[PDB]
RNA sequence: GGUCAAGAUAGUAAGGGUCCACGGUGGAUGCCCUGGCGCUGGAGCCGAUGAAGGACGCGAUUACCUGCGAAAAGCCCCGACGAGCUGGAGAUACGCUUUGACUCGGGGAUGUCCGAAUGGGGAAACCCACCUCGUAAGAGGUAUCCGCAAGGAUGGGAACUCAGGGAACUGAAACAUCUCAGUACCUGAAGGAGAAGAAAGAGAAUUCGAUUCCGUUAGUAGCGGCGAGCGAACCCGGAUCAGCCCAAUCAAGCCGAAGUGGCUGGAAAGCUACACCUCAGAAGGUGAGAGUCCUGUAGGCGAACGAGAGGUCGUUGUUCGUGAAACGAUGACUGAAUCCGCGCGGACCACCGCGCAAGGCUAAAUACUCCCAGUGACCGAUAGCGCAUAGUACCGUGAGGGAAAGGUGAAAAGAACCCCGGGAGGGGAGUGAAAGAGAACCUGAAACCGUGGACUUACAAGCAGUCAUGGCACCUUAUGCGUGUUAUGGCGUGCCUAUUGAAGCAUGAGCCGGCGACUUAGACCUGACGUGCGAGCUUAAGUUGAAAAACGGAGGCGGAGCGAAAGCGAGUCCGAAUAGGGCGGCAUUAGUACGUCGGGCUAGACUCGAAACCAGGUGAGCUAAGCAUGACCAGGUUGAAA
RNA sequence: GUAGGGGAGCGUUCAGUCCGCGGAGAAGCCAUACCGGAAGGAGUGGUGGAGCCGACUGAAGUGCGGAUGCCGGCAUGAGUAACGAUAAAAGAAGUGAGAAUCUUCUUCGCCGUAAGGACAAGGGUUCCUGGGGAAGGGUCGUCCGCCCAGGGAAAGUCGGGACCUAAGGUGAGGCCGAACGGCGCAGCCGAUGGACAGCAGGUCAAGAUUCCUGCACCGAUCAUGUGGAGUGAUGGAGGG
RNA sequence: UGAAACAUGAUUGCCCGUACCGCAAACCGACACAGGUGUCCGAGUGUCAAUGCACUAAGGCGCGCGAGAGAACCCUCGUU
RNA sequence: GCGACUGUUUACCAAAAUCACAGCACUCUGCCAACACGAACAGUGGACGUAUAGGGUGUGACGCCUGCCCGGUGCCGGAA
């Protein structure tokens, strides 16, 4: 018995193309070029989940070293004498301090000086 | 220039028709052996 | 590939008889027998009914104009009927006379 | 609040982008069959009484097909059928037929011209005749060979068979013996089959007993640049049987049981409440799925006609390649005995066995499959034959090559009629269940072209993505982990193949569809899983039955090894024994048949791709020339011999 | 984690079997934010019009982006290049639904040992009449060598055969040869040649040494005559 | 004793080919294609003559895309 | 410079110094001739020609000419 693609393939296809919406010119239209296209995008995806997980330290990170400035000291001396304190916070939650909430950060500072000398 | 093909009836005739096909055993030959393919232009005589 | 081609080419009935239309939108209803085509197997009941438009046609008839006469059938809503009951009714196959053969149903004949 | 000043941001879209809606293009997919394909079985020749195959004709209108033959879609006779018929073809008018048509079976008659063509010629289907009879119109005859005559032969046939002839590529990783392989092809003859056949045989048992076929022996004996590779037979089981003579019942057809009511529906066959048939529940048609409508099936009948010698030299055949070369087989030379004789037993000799050369026929089993029928873990429109039909269209001077082609509806009820236009096309209407079927008529994918809408886009640098956030939009797996779109950021070297290394300026490719490549066979090899019997395991060919399978011990595998072999044997071999290799015990252990799979070998062996090689044929209407025959060169200048 | 070996599975068809759906609608197709570890598979909505899902088991033509792969369709290049000789066109008039292009008219331009005329070979209805306009026409077309229908072609003297032979092709007997076959005298086929009786005019929309008018020629068979004894081949010579 | 030859009258007259294109849009070149195709006839004026050249007659056409522009550049040509 | 000359040649990148030629030269060949096509004692060309003919080979009008080497190869002849 014989056993033709029949309907297999346009199944396949239809999926990659449903992935594949958005996409600038025939990258979204034509299958190679779109699957394709979502082979790069793999690479991409994957790469920049852990990337995120770097780029938001980072951010958090620069609005600290911000706050610390904001009266005189420095992110790396700040964050230290709040390691000496062993006030054991997150950046993350750091940031979320030092940016919406003011006078908590002051009284953070105040402490990692303290600690410090 | 000038062409391969020139017409000449009484030279296709004599050169490719039915009395030439049969003339010969090839020709026996090549006259039923298309008659087997169904040829309905049996030879240049059928023309 | 033809109609009568599974039905032996064969007309159970005949040019004249009395008929009932088994399935359909006519169900049951009497008609004579006005053209029976064996081989395509078709036939017309003077039931049926339609409509038909005969186009422009100038010869004859300028305009055109329209009729009411009746599409044939198929001789499988075609019934032959039984004078006592009138419906659903088969056929047997009998001898009056004398080489003369005929029909009956479950009680004869037509 | 007006003026001026500094600073910030908005909106427009020529066009484009993403998404969305809506068509177009195209014809994938699903469904379907009106066409295939294979296997089993049946059937199997035609023709001088004109074959296959054609040409031209026959029609009220006739281009193609079909049927036919100037008696021309037909004619006579018989038989079945009994109401319709007037070919596909779907069109009018003409008609025919219950005194029996049409269709079916069975014979007959008529059958132009070409074609073995056959009165002679010819470029097939055309030209010109001679003879006999006729009043003419017509009819017959006029080939050649075997024959006294009567009579037979000629040509065609897909394969199947026999014969004369007989390749190469290939493999041996080169080639030449060799292998491909007596294969491809050519030719001759012949049949429904053919061939072969009634022993100077196999042979080793003082056994069998014509042949052909299958199983098996058996990849054993052997062949071989002993390399690649090549490879029997006797016996044993089956199929089917035969041995004779000469020279001193199916083919046309008929007949066949048993349901209705309500319900949905455009439509009942489906749902339902109660029914009956069955030797009949195989199938197909009917508005959607019918045991009980129809045609049928199980069954029963069934026709006038109808069918049932030796030797020598060069060589070769079998497993037979000069090898110890037997035997047959023939080309050339030689050409013995006929019974107290002849031929063979693989050189050769005796012995001892099997055999009757020089004369013929022979059914049966076997092979094939143009054709007919039945079936199918065969195909359904890129499949399947090349063809849903066509060897046609188209290409080719020729041989030869050679396509894509499918679908309105249940039924034409095929859209009278009004509207814009010459039309084409459309918008109504009307039919239908649906015109979301309207004749470019089933679904209608994708590339591809457009209209509208959302959000965006004119200081911007880009493998076109990702990931984070803001904007805007939307709310039928959907108000949160949202969806569409977007701005800004970070980040970021298409895919494949080929490689030391690919974004590569290295290969491939316009895009999307659909077709596209690791298989099959063998009762071979060897393994893994599994199973059934288990010191035991197992059939093959066949036979019978066959909506199933059973029978079939003939052979196969295990049983004991060792040597070169004879042979010996839990031993054996080398040797004179020793000392050892192989082996048995062992300190112990299982086989075999099936099946699924991982590998192997032989064959195309994963698919595609050569340049080349060989056979048979087709081409000198092109070009190179030959031959026979015709044709052709305004006008002018120069001024040889004699 | 590359070549590679191993493990478990997803989907496609055909098949056996059961669960079972379907005109209150099957498959196929279309949309989507659900589910599964993945091959994948469900829910609902729109399409469609008659068939099909699921489980278990069996057998495969069983899963494509590539092969400068094959078939087909549609994109790019692009409204680009080109419209096929630089012999050249104007105005009026007409027709038509529509005209630079078709039909009249009046001019202009080109060929004129041709770009005129008549034949042959080849082609095959392309000729003439009336009509048509899808496509063929390199634009347009009302037009055409395209489409439809109907008509048209006439021979004793032209040309070929009923006569001849060349090259060549054949060819009973004949000479050869594994077969098919290869030769081959006479005879026969074979025009490109030999032979041979008619010229002048007229006319259909379309034929012309054909038909028609006028006046000829050649062979053939019969008859009345001049008859009044020779006719003259399958061989001879001349001639051609 | 009807042999030829002849005159005249009668009478007879087979078979195919004849359209049209045929130096081309109708044949061979895939095409309504600047090619190829064999023989005949092919007027006049001027010119030593002529089938030569210019221009003409009879006849046949203006070759089946048009219109405008008046740059680069390209083709064929004039003058320098 | 090359060829003497008229001629010929690579259809579709080479027309010449190519090739042919008249001329000369070596040999071969006595007729069923050599030589050539050939299933082949066929038949055919050679040729219905006959050594002033026919084949093969080379040079290449014409003019003055064409030397030296026979060991190897070929060829002709010889014979113990
Ligand atoms: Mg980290
Ligand atoms: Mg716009
Ligand atoms: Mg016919
Ligand atoms: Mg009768
Ligand atoms: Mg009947
Ligand atoms: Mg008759
Ligand atoms: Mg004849
Ligand atoms: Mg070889
Ligand atoms: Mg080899
Ligand atoms: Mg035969
Ligand atoms: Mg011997
Ligand atoms: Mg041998
Ligand atoms: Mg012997
Ligand atoms: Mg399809
Ligand atoms: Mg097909
Ligand atoms: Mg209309
Ligand atoms: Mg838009
Ligand atoms: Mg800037
Ligand atoms: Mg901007
Ligand atoms: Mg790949
Ligand atoms: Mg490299
Ligand atoms: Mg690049
Ligand atoms: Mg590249
Ligand atoms: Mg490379
Ligand atoms: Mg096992
Ligand atoms: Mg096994
Ligand atoms: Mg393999
Ligand atoms: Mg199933
Ligand atoms: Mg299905
Ligand atoms: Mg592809
Ligand atoms: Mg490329
Ligand atoms: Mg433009
Ligand atoms: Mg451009
Ligand atoms: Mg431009
Ligand atoms: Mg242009
Ligand atoms: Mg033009
Ligand atoms: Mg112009
Ligand atoms: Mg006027
Ligand atoms: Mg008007
Ligand atoms: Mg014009
Ligand atoms: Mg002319
Ligand atoms: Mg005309
Ligand atoms: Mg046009
Ligand atoms: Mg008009
Ligand atoms: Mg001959
Ligand atoms: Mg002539
Ligand atoms: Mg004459
Ligand atoms: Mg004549
Ligand atoms: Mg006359
Ligand atoms: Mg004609
Ligand atoms: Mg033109
Ligand atoms: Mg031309
Ligand atoms: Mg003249
Ligand atoms: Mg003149
Ligand atoms: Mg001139
Ligand atoms: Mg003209
Ligand atoms: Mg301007
Ligand atoms: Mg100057
Ligand atoms: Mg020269
Ligand atoms: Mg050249
Ligand atoms: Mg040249």
């Amino acid at each position: 018995p014989r056993a033709k693609t029949g309907i297999v393939r346009r199944r396949r296809h239809k999926k990659v193309l449903k992935r594949a919406k958005g996409f600038w010119g025939s990258r979204s239209k034509q299958y190679r070029n779109a699957f394709q296209t979502l082979l790069n995008a793999a690479t991409y995806e994957y790469r920049d989940r852990r990337n995120k997980k770097r780029d938001f330290r980072r951010l958090w990170i620069q609005r600290i070293n911000a706050g610390a400035r904001l009266h005189g000291m420095n992110y790396s001396t700040f964050i230290n004498g709040l390691k000496r304190a062993n006030i054991d916070l997150n950046r993350k939650v750091l940031a979320d301090i030092a940016a919406r909430e003011p006078e908590a950060f002051k009284a953070l500072v105040d402490a990692s000086r303290n600690a410090r000398q | 220039m000038k062409r391969t093909y020139q017409p000449n009836n009484r030279k296709r005739a004599k050169t490719h028709g039915f009395r030439a096909r049969m003339k010969t055993k090839s020709g026996r030959n090549i006259l039923a052996r298309r008659r087997a393919k169904g040829r309905h232009q049996l030879t240049v005589s059928d023309e | 590939p033809s109609a009568g081609s599974h039905h032996n080419d064969k007309l159970h009935f005949k040019k004249g008889d009395t008929v009932i239309v088994l399935s359909g939108k006519h169900k049951g209803q009497t008609g004579k027998v006005l053209l029976a085509l064996p081989r395509d197997q078709k036939v017309v009941v003077e039931g049926v009914n339609v409509i038909t438009k005969n186009v422009k046609p100038s010869m004859t008839n300028p305009q055109g104009g329209q009729e009411q006469r009746e599409l044939a059938l198929h001789a499988s809503k075609v019934a032959l009927v039984d004078p006592e009951t009138g419906k659903a009714t088969r056929v047997r196959k009998q001898i009056v006379d004398g080489k003369k053969v005929r029909v009956a149903v479950a009680s004869g004949k037509t």
